[PDB]
RNA sequence: UUGACCUCAAAUCAGGUAGGAGUACCCGCUGAACUUAAGCAUAUCAAUAAGCGGAGGAAAAGAAACCAACCGGGAUUGCCUUAGUAACGGCGAGUGAAGCGGCAAAAGCUCAAAUUUGAAAUCUGGUACCUUCGGUGCCCGAGUUGUAAUUUGGAGAGGG
RNA sequence: GUUCUUUGUAAAGUGCCUUCGAAGAGUCGAGUUGUUUGGGAAUGCAGCUCUAAGUGGGUGGUAAAUUCCAUCUAAAGCUAA
RNA sequence: UUGACAUUGUGAAG
């Protein structure tokens, strides 16, 4: 009950107490998140959406 | 211990900053071209006459000399790597655009709100 | 820009300008402590060309080495072994200097990553480096395409292991029949070479 | 540089249909722009002279050019850097008190 | 007097990060002798053991300052082969690669160096709210001693 | 497979004319010493000394001078099987 | 231990 009242507390708030944060591990902890590992240049960008891998078939 | 030392010209000719009077001349006409302020960008962006003001940076400054559309410069006598504005005085003089070294890197910025 | 001045300017080390510039700056850099922050580059259009930009994250360190040979660690000159072993005076480390600037500094800082460094000045005594480094915690960083690689953790420590530029060139990592001994590795190429391969249907 | 079609000689091997290949950009890596032209005659008068090359051009004047090519060699590498060294200097005592 | 700048400090300042373990395989440093030569010092054992530093699920290498001398091939790695060959060696004992050819797997790329200059267009942090691996507004700060867009030699850029 | 948002006077590709086309320095390279390699007038690596060029520079397995040819583009960086 | 080069600059005379 003690715990689950101070969840309530800090909800929303970006700065949890350790000990109510995902254990996981250390070093999955420290990896890079799923926004960060998806950023890509302008210049990239532009070449993706121009020229993505083609479907095709050899039929005729 | 810079001073002990014999000073090359190319350096030495820093020693000499445009004295107290028309240096307060040329910082009154520079102070009238002011760059525009965060604040009042808002208000442009939010159909403009064409704009005048002072030039600044260290690549962008030393290309328009190089295309002599440079009217003045002026030069700070204590950039710590002093590389960096070293040739200025050399490449004006070939270009014939006059230059000024004055006094103060800190009072340059006030300028250009840097 | 001028940049370029920068560039043409620093090869001209022995005019009178740029000799006046390294007495000065050698006798400042003797005062202060062997691995010590510093503010700025002291070259910074060589910063830019080996992967520095000037945004949160980047730090810039100087750091003095000794200079010479490596003296054989021995007690009193004994080697205890063959005449061809004995020598102990013109011993050559197999790293550079360039290299063990950057191994301490990386010691210094753990929680950076050594991307590149340069020379700036040199003694009878001391060589004199400054190591490029980039905080892979920093937000600036991990936001950017273009420079998060080096948050993988497979980029850590990438000095101790020779990853660098100066590294990789004492390592005799490079193409062609003048490398035939480092190109993949030499150790790795060595095992490669001295390997018994048998199939099942023996050839 | 037409084969002659047999397997020994000057210009042995096969004839083939020949075809020009478009001037890779690479193979112009070393050439002089004029921006580079500017910048570096600007730094040779700002920075002047090294003091290897200030007696190479007392040896040219006092004991001719083949003496300082002898010198340049010892404190360059190969011979043909030492040539274009000297020719270099030629140009600058051509410019600096003969005109 | 007062207010900046530069450089250098302090704080149980706000938020983070490094150490140790494991170590079969991987990237480096350092580095022997027994042994073989029917003795032995160069050599060999061996660029090995021991010692030290650093990673991952693989590591490293990698889109040529390559190989070639052909009617040319075309990043890297591995297998078959080249080959116990060219070569090294008290030319003794011994040592010893590489190009081509077949195959497995296939994948490409980007910075520095250019004036956005009719508008630093870029970014950390704080705070409020929200669809919370983040988003928006606002406010400080970083930054012109150069942060974005644009261009990496196969090109490519400014004008028509 | 279906469904909610028009992203955007946004972005990318392709023809022709003209002017240009910035490309990494105590580094390449050289001497010497040590080590290493099958690399032999010296394969790579390192210390010290010297220290470049821009139709340049590296390589072409015998040192050197002279004249050609061929082939790549170093001294900055990432990347699955 | 001895010599050479580097550290290594500034002024005059024999
Ligand atoms: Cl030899
Ligand atoms: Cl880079
Ligand atoms: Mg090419
Ligand atoms: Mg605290
Ligand atoms: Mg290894
Ligand atoms: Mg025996
Ligand atoms: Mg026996
Ligand atoms: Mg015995
Ligand atoms: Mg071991
Ligand atoms: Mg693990
Ligand atoms: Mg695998
Ligand atoms: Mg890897
Ligand atoms: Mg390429
Ligand atoms: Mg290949
Ligand atoms: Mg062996
Ligand atoms: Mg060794
Ligand atoms: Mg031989
Ligand atoms: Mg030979
Ligand atoms: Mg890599």
């Amino acid at each position: 009950q003690q715990r689950e009242a101070v969840r309530q507390l800090y909800k929303g708030k970006k700065y949890q107490p350790k000990d109510l944060r995902a254990k996981k591990t250390r070093a999955l902890r420290r990896a890079l998140t799923k926004f960060e590992a998806s950023q890509v240049t302008e210049k990239q960008r532009k070449k993706q959406i121009a020229f993505p891998q083609r479907k095709y078939a050899i039929k005729a | 211990l810079s001073i002990r030392l014999k000073v090359p010209p190319t350096i030495a000719q820093f020693q000499y900053t445009l004295d107290r009077n028309t240096a307060a001349e040329t910082f009154k006409l520079f102070n009238k071209y002011r760059p525009e302020t965060a604040a009042e960008k808002k208000e442009r962006l939010t159909a403009s006459p064409k704009p005048y003001a002072v030039k600044y940076g260290l690549n962008h400054v030393v290309a328009l000399i190089e295309n002599k559309k440079a009217k003045l410069v002026l030069i700070a006598n204590d950039v710590d790597p002093i590389e960096l504005v070293v040739f200025l005085p050399a490449l004006c003089k070939k270009m014939g655009v006059p230059y000024a070294i004055v006094k103060g890197k800190a009072r340059l910025g006030t300028l250009v709100n840097q | 820009g001028a940049y370029k001045y920068l560039e043409e300017l620093q090869r001209k080390k022995q005019s009178d300008v740029l000799r006046f510039l390294q007495r000065v700056r050698v006798w400042e850099y003797r005062q202060k402590n062997v691995i010590h922050r510093a503010a700025r580059p002291t070259r910074p259009d060589k910063a830019r060309r080996l992967g520095y930009k000037a945004k949160q994250g980047f730090v810039i360190y100087r750091v003095r080495v000794r200079r010479g040979n490596r003296k054989r660690p021995v007690p009193k000159g004994a080697t205890y072994g063959k005449p061809t072993n004995q020598g102990v005076n013109e011993l050559k480390y197999q790293r550079s200097l360039r290299a063990t600037a950057e191994e301490r500094v990386g010691r210094r800082a753990a929680n950076l990553r050594v991307l590149n460094s340069y020379w700036v000045n040199q003694d009878s005594t001391y060589k004199y480096f400054e190591v490029i480094l980039v905080d892979p915690q920093h937000k600036a960083i991990r936001r950017d395409a273009r420079y998060n690689w080096i948050c993988d953790p497979v980029h850590k420590h990438r000095e101790a292991r020779g990853l660098t530029a100066t590294g990789k060139k004492s390592r005799g990592i490079n193409k062609g029949h003048k490398f035939n001994n480092t190109k993949a590795g030499r150790r790795k190429t060595w095992k490669r070479q001295n390997t018994l391969s048998l199939w099942r249907y023996r050839k | 540089t037409v084969k002659t079609g047999i397997a020994i000689g000057l210009n042995k091997g096969k004839k083939v249909t020949s075809m020009t290949p478009a001037p890779k950009i690479s193979y112009k890596k070393g050439a002089a722009s004029n921006r580079t032209k500017f910048v570096r005659s600007l730094v040779r008068e700002i920075a002047g002279l090294s003091p290897y090359e200030r007696r190479l051009i007392d040896l040219i004047r006092n004991s001719g050019e083949k003496r300082a090519r002898k010198v340049a060699k010892k404190r360059l590498g190969s011979f043909t850097r030492a040539k274009a060294k000297v020719e270099e200097m030629n140009n600058i005592i051509a410019a600096s008190r003969r005109h």
